[PDB]
């Protein structure tokens, strides 16, 4: 209860320079689970106008337009694209209720007077109240703005939903000594609740709204144009393909390699093999797959993961310094005798993503984590299960493996270990586009964690709902 | 525990005669020493025509406190108290003490009878006051250097002559003025633009503090907070910073109050359970 | 093991010794010859 | 001077790397004064207009 | 040249070994039996032992004289450097910021950074402002004034 | 009690620097069984040790 | 052992007292010669007079 | 580690004692291996064990 | 009271360990219990040190604990004395900081100082003897200041925005000598003691009058100055006759602001347990009155 009066304040004594409108909600098992309730370190919202442009970005259009580079050495724009994203996403104030309520009994039990037009009861085994703002850009709001909430967790996962401004507000728009803020807040109470979906239609939260807020008095306007919400529907449609287009981009690169090559597949991977097999049952075993990859291909493919560490803002400062570490002229004899020792290259085992593929029961496994090193008799790859031991599925004649390596060469491998290989392009995506889409959340400090960066932090956060709370 | 003091001066029966009226009145001196020279004896050491009253408080606070119990010839005995335990002191500030008072030590502000003077020195002995007679000279003297800049107004020089005077239990005196000459001594001075300081740095910190702490935990306390402080601009309403540059408001809103603590704290040094008759002494519990 | 080994001997004699040793093309037998184990030890900066 | 050319022509004099390297490797100075020393742009564009 | 001229006046410190001379009881001694008192603790006790000495001059007239027989040498370095009066003054600017910055950047004379507690005591009671020099050859700073 | 007399030398990886002090002449190829006049004056480490 | 350990204090006291003692003879001896110097004008003074 | 305080217990050979510079001098400019320096009086001597 | 208090050791000292424990008679040693006989596990801070977590708890632990001196051990008997108020008593500084005449002196956690040996004492099996530092108050709130501003300023910010900053704030030079503070998280008592910082200054911010509020805008017409000059400048990138002269108003809102001041004040402020008059002229020991 409180951090939606606190946050109403706090938008009010904000709304001159930002011009956002406070939006109370609360969330329940229909969006988070009782573990993610229970450890969830922020809530992170965005607002993105009917045109699909965020508004933590220049108003007319960024450098970040531009497509991606297919270089380590620029790694889709470095720092400066990962902080004007890093700038786009506003961090919201949120409680947890831990333990199993409903709804308008614990707003009675607080302070609150609610009034609702049907006195219909809703039940929650946990409960998380917080409030995000829209952005009325002016005194006027579209349907077309979507709003993007955010959930994250304390090892850096995130959850993305989006909604768009439409659907919280076909209802609330198309009808439209001394007193302390506090009291009247609490007399004047409630007296709306609504269910509001998602764009996609996966998660349901409900939207909470008092009598006494500040967005009662401004009296603006709100307007929801056809070709505006056409546009919008138009930049979401772009949002979510950014994954399918990447795969698609694969696809065309294995069938264009697969072309060119004329169907020679050298061998790249370990694996004995005998000449006394029929090798056709096994090109036609690589038909099924690769069409069945098509079929089961998801976000969590091996090339959404393999571009993901490249996004940090890390990347490019270390790709440039391997890139100065393998092309540095060799040690002259007194650097040898009487300077430093030279830097370790790289290691000889690297860390890969692969996506697995078995025909014979159609499965498809996507975000597979493999350690792939040259054997010394032979240059191969041996790819190893990350505790250390050899994968078998090279020796399975029904599945076929797409690996996709750190610095984005794709090798796709056929049983017996002969594979296409090339590289993921990523042109036909706008920096802004996969930037925004895939960057990793860092995290800002809170309770409980150490100033220094790299330490060990302690027991982490948590709510609990099955222990009586420590104060 | 007795600590000699020694006159390098001529004394005379007049000045013996003076000194043996204050056989139990309380005598500062600079650190413990077993043999001291009366130069360093009593506040005179510490008197210039620059620094005045905030200086001498701050220099009054760490100081030995010290009874005097004899003058066998040349030479004067001072006697260092242990806490807890029960002693005669004689009272010479300018108000009377009754049983159970809380005494503070201040530095003089009235100066006949009592004054020894011998070689452009002469012993000036900090005033023994009860607690609240303390606090409020204290808050008069500051305020007295707050009106400091505007004494150009009829009503302020009235208001200044109020806060001049104040009465306490069958006593009534005038504070000095810090303003002398038009002008504000360094030590009072600096003092005013700490507490002015502290007051605007907290008043453009503050919003974003609460901003930030609300963001962990939205407790009941920072709504109220925060509504204290949009209640202030809507007052103020009548008519980004960098890292480095934050650091530097909080750095100096801390190092400007610690400027303040010796004026904001007050330490009782004795509690008085018995009195003579004649208000001329009574018997303490030593605080230290 | 290698790590320490080489964080102990870091002066020019050692640090030659091991590019002597890597320099040439022949292999390491026809290259080394064995003397005896070691007991006694006079310590100077030409040592016996 | 002539006699000092076994000194003068050998090439470790007209060699600036190592004075480069450990001009870099102190940085630039951090004192205000010498700050105003640091602020200088250099930037080549094209010669046709 | 500037238009006018400087008298610089230096203060140099030497080591001196002094000569005494006084006659045959020039001077009557009276001194006590010594007096000691105790002063306790927990582990250790101090013991103050104190004698009085008080001394008449028995001569009409002057009875001894000192020479400065020997100096063995100057403490100070007998230099050509001026006395910073921005360190002997620390509070006085100039009225317009402007013009301090750069009078101060071209005398080269170091504005404090941040308002610690020591700039503060600095500024308002004084201090050891002036640091001690890295190395010191010729031994102490004479510093020059200007009139 | 002035900054140097000879900015060339006196400095940290001047040419004089880089050349007579020790820890600089390893870097570059010296050969070590030439004595060297300068090496006390700009072996700076044995000045510090 | 506690025969030693007693005769250990009486002569750390007897210690006590000589160097206490000793000293006293040297304040003595360097009062007396502080009391002369306050007294004893230069040569040039006493010569001229 | 020296056992000083069997120095202290054991019995000694007095001596004229014969330092160029003062005692305190070269003990705190590094005349001496080992020092032990205590101001007071130390009853680390009496707990013999 | 218990006046002396038995520390029984388990393990059996060796020579070097009676001899190492002697030369430390007279050191302040903390008891958690306040007891009249205690097993050596309970000695020193070694029960309480954790570095994951933060130096803020080991400092809340300490402050809560019981001072002793330490006096003559015998076999596996330590015997640990209790000062009393007012009363005068040798203590031992095997801290690295220096004490001048008539310091103050506060218990803190020890930092990290340089050479980072650090002198380990009585390592027995795991055990070992952890003393804290006696620390002159000026040294002592300066680390809580600087501690009390890491917590206030990392909030919310990254650790890219955050590590050059707190890198300067970890660092206090205090007489010639560098210290840096471990390990400096934040902790469920720091945002208390922010949380306390937030409305003091709220009521700071409330509850100063027009004359507290507007003097240095006054001084800054009338006076120039260094002084002034840095006053201002903190003001800087945020930057008449009275309507109300009331000497009642001006006493009733200074009564509070230097209410709302000491309660800002004790964030840094630390319980003072001695005062030094005497100083060894080695810096190893002190006389020192006992406070609390």
């Amino acid at each position: 209860m409180e951090t939606h009066l606190y946050s109403d304040l706090a938008f009010e004594a904000r709304f001159a320079d930002d011009e956002q409108l406070p939006l109370h909600l609360v969330l329940d098992q229909e969006v988070l689970s009782n573990e993610e309730a229970e450890t969830l370190r922020y809530v992170y919202y965005r607002n993105v106008d009917s045109a699909g442009r965020s508004t933590g970005r220049a108003p007319g259009g960024d450098e970040d337009d531009a497509p991606a580079s297919d270089d380590a050495e620029d790694a889709v724009g470095g720092d400066r694209a990962f902080d004007r994203e890093r700038r786009t996403w506003q961090r919201a104030c949120f409680r947890v209720l831990p333990r199993p309520l409903e709804l308008l009994d614990y707003l009675r039990q607080s302070g609150l007077t609610v009034t609702l037009e049907k006195e219909q009861r809703v039940r929650m085994f946990y409960a998380v109240f917080t409030t995000l703002g829209l952005r009325c850009p002016d005194n006027r709001l579209s349907g077309a703005q979507t709003l993007h909430l955010r959930l994250v967790w304390p090892d850096g996962s995130y959850r993305d939903w989006e909604f768009l401004a439409r659907d919280l507000l076909r209802e609330e728009m198309e009808a439209n000594d001394e007193v302390a803020r506090t009291d009247e807040w609490k007399g004047a109470g409630v007296s709306r609740l609504r269910e509001v979906w998602d764009v996609q239609h996966r998660v349901r939260l409900r939207v909470l709204w008092y009598v006494n807020s500040f967005w009662r008095s401004r009296e603006l306007s709100y307007d929801d144009h056809e070709v505006e919400l056409y546009r919008a529907l138009d930049a979401y449609r772009a949002r979510i393909a950014v994954e399918y287009v990447l795969i698609r981009a694969v696809r065309d690169e294995i069938y264009a390699v697969l072309r060119r090559d004329g169907g020679a597949l050298p061998q790249r991977f370990a694996c004995h093999v005998s000449r006394n097999m029929s090798w056709r049952v096994v090109w036609e075993l690589c038909r099924h797959a690769l069409a069945l990859w098509m079929d089961w291909a998801d976000v969590r493919s091996c090339i959404i993961k393999a571009l993901t560490p490249r996004l940090s803002r890390g990347a490019a400062a270390a790709a440039q310094r391997a890139r100065r570490q393998r092309e540095r002229s060799a040690p002259k004899p007194q650097e040898l005798l009487f300077g430093p020792r030279n830097e370790s290259g790289p290691p000889a085992e690297q860390t890969w993503y692969a996506d697995v593929v078995r025909c014979v029961r159609a499965q498809v496994d996507l975000g597979v984590e493999v350690r792939a090193a040259r054997c010394p008799r032979t240059g191969l790859w041996i790819v190893r299960d990350r505790r250390g031991r050899l994968r078998r599925w090279l020796s399975q004649p029904e599945v076929c493996v797409l690996y996709v390596t750190p610095d984005l060469d794709f090798y796709w491998v056929l049983p017996g270990g002969f594979a296409v290989s090339s590289r993921v392009t990523l042109h036909g995506l706008a920096q802004r586009a996969l930037r925004d889409r895939f960057q990793n959340f860092e995290a800002v400090l809170a309770r409980g964690m150490h100033v220094e960066a790299g330490r060990q932090e302690p027991e982490t956060p948590r709510v609990s709902g099955r222990r009586l709370p420590f104060d | 525990a007795n600590i000699f003091c020694t006159f390098d001066h001529k004394l005379s029966i007049a000045d013996v005669g003076k000194l043996t009226k204050l056989v139990a009145a309380v005598v500062p001196i600079p650190q413990r020493l077993h043999l001291i020279k009366h130069y360093q004896l009593g506040l005179h050491q510490f008197v210039d025509h620059t620094r005045g009253y905030v200086r001498l408080r701050g220099l009054l606070r760490n100081m030995t406190l010290t009874l005097m119990r004899r003058v066998e010839g040349n030479q004067i005995l001072l006697h260092v108290p242990t806490h807890g335990l029960l002693y005669t002191v004689l009272n010479t500030g300018p108000v009377t003490w009754e049983k159970g008072d809380a005494l503070c030590v201040l530095p003089p502000l009235f100066h006949r009878e009592n004054l020894l003077t011998l070689g452009q020195w002469e012993l000036v002995l900090p005033w023994i006051v009860p607690m609240p007679l303390a606090l409020e000279i204290n808050q008069r003297l500051l305020i007295m250097g707050l009106f400091s800049l505007d004494r150009s107004y009829e009503e302020v020089k009235a208001a200044v002559q109020q806060l001049q005077t104040i009465t306490f239990r069958d006593a009534t005196f005038t504070i000095p003025d810090p303003v002398i000459d038009q002008h504000l001594l360094i030590d009072m001075k600096t003092a005013c633009l700490s507490m002015s300081m502290v007051a605007n740095l907290a008043s453009e910190l503050t919003m974003t503090y609460v901003r930030k702490l609300a963001l962990e935990d939205s407790s009941m306390l920072l709504v109220k907070c925060q509504e204290l402080l949009m209640r202030l601009d809507r007052e103020r309403s009548v008519g980004h910073v960098s890292p480095d540059d934050e650091i530097a408001r909080l750095s100096a809103l801390f190092v400007m109050l610690r400027q303040l603590d010796d004026l904001i704290r007050e330490q009782v040094v004795f509690t008085v359970c018995d009195v003579s008759p004649d208000n001329k002494s009574a018997t303490c519990i030593f605080k230290g | 093991t290698r790590c320490l080994l080489e964080s102990v001997y870091t002066a020019s004699a050692a640090r030659a010794a091991l590019q002597w040793l890597d320099l040439g093309p022949h292999l390491l037998h026809r290259r080394l010859e064995t003397l005896g184990c070691v007991k006694t030890v006079s310590l100077g900066i030409t040592s016996l | 001077f002539v006699d000092a050319l076994k000194t003068l022509c050998h090439p470790v004099l007209h060699e600036p790397a190592p004075c480069l390297q450990t001009f870099t490797e102190r940085g630039p100075p951090s004192e205000p004064a010498m700050q105003r020393l640091l602020e200088c742009r250099f930037q080549q564009e094209p010669m046709g207009g | 040249h500037p238009g006018f001229a400087l008298t610089a006046v230096r203060t140099d410190t030497f080591e001196v070994d002094m000569l005494l001379y006084s006659g045959k009881s020039c001077t009557s001694v009276i001194i006590n039996n010594p007096i000691v008192t105790k002063e306790e603790r927990d582990i250790s006790t101090t013991y103050h032992v104190t004698q009085n000495i008080n001394t008449v001059d028995m001569g009409l007239g002057y009875t001894s004289n000192t020479c400065v027989a020997y100096v063995n040498r100057v403490r100070t370095d007998m230099g050509v450097r001026v006395q910073d009066l921005f360190r002997v003054f620390p509070m006085n600017v100039y009225r317009h910021d402007e013009v301090d910055r750069w009078i101060r950047h071209a005398a080269g004379v170091e504005r404090p950074q941040l308002l610690d507690t020591e700039t503060i005591s600095m500024l308002t009671f004084g201090s050891m402002s002036e640091r001690n020099a890295a190395a010191t050859v010729h031994g102490q700073k004479a510093a020059c004034e200007l009139i | 009690f002035a900054a140097t007399h000879n900015p060339w030398a006196s400095q940290a990886g001047c040419l004089s620097d880089v050349l007579y002090n020790t820890r600089h002449r390893e870097r570059l190829g010296y050969n070590s069984k030439f004595y060297s006049p300068c090496a006390q004056y700009f072996n700076t480490e044995e000045i510090i040790a | 052992l506690d025969k030693i350990l007693n005769v250990e204090a009486m002569h750390t006291v007897l210690r006590a007292l000589k160097n206490t003692a000793d000293a006293m003879e040297r304040g003595l001896i360097h009062s007396f010669l502080q009391t002369l110097l306050r007294k004893a004008p230069p040569y040039f003074v006493v010569q001229t007079l | 580690m020296e056992n000083w305080s069997a120095l202290e217990l054991l019995p000694k050979v007095g001596i004229p004692t014969d330092f160029l510079t003062h005692v305190k001098t070269s003990a705190g400019e590094e005349m001496f291996e080992a020092l032990r320096i205590y101001y007071g009086d130390d009853p680390e001597r009496y707990n013999i064990h």
